[PDB]
């Protein structure tokens, strides 16, 4: 969750450090495993970049 | 673009000079009137590795097969046009081309397996052997 024991409190609070590793190898996973009709990869529409 | 817009929607491969990722070897010299190789589906329509564009790579194997597979009814003389050519430009942050890609892909497979299903039937060809 920390860069060894070098977390970053200002991007990751160290709450999203553990919550975008997970989203990323679910997404990295279903994905992986086949586009579903929800997702498809990049048939997602519309999703804000946002960040 | 150009040039993959051809290839896409038509077996034509314009290319002058040999830059585009398919290339099409003229291996009718060698397998013709008995298609020894059965090139179409082995070594007529290849692929070329260093003139990929890199953005495209994951769909590169698709757009061979793409291609490949309308010439194996523009050689059997049933006319294979396509219903739309879309036109398609490079862009950043906006992956559109990927979703043509797949709606032209799509057209190709459909239209071989159902005139093989329908005219050179291959369930009754499978029985009867």
């Amino acid at each position: 969750i920390s860069k060894e024991v070098e977390d970053c409190v200002p991007v990751f609070l160290k709450h999203i450090a553990h919550d975008i590793y997970v989203c990323g190898k679910t997404i990295n996973l279903l994905k992986l495993c086949c586009p579903r009709h929800y997702l498809c990869w990049s048939d997602v529409p519309v999703p804000r970049i946002s960040v | 673009f150009e040039v993959l817009e051809k290839w896409i929607y038509r077996g034509i491969i314009h290319d002058p000079y040999s830059e585009f990722m398919v290339e099409e070897h003229e291996l009718r010299k060698e397998r013709i009137q008995e298609d020894y190789n059965d090139k179409y589906w082995d070594q007529r329509y290849t692929i070329v590795q260093q003139q990929i564009p890199s953005f495209l790579q994951k769909m590169a194997d698709k757009i061979l097969s793409t291609g490949k597979y309308l010439n194996v009814v523009r050689e059997c003389g049933h006319d294979v046009t396509c219903p739309v050519a879309k036109e398609i430009i490079y862009t950043l942050k906006e992956r559109a081309y990927v979703e043509q890609i797949e709606k032209a892909f799509n057209y190709a497979s459909k239209v071989l397996l159902d005139f093989l299903m329908e005219e050179k039937e291959l369930v009754a060809h499978l029985r009867s052997i």
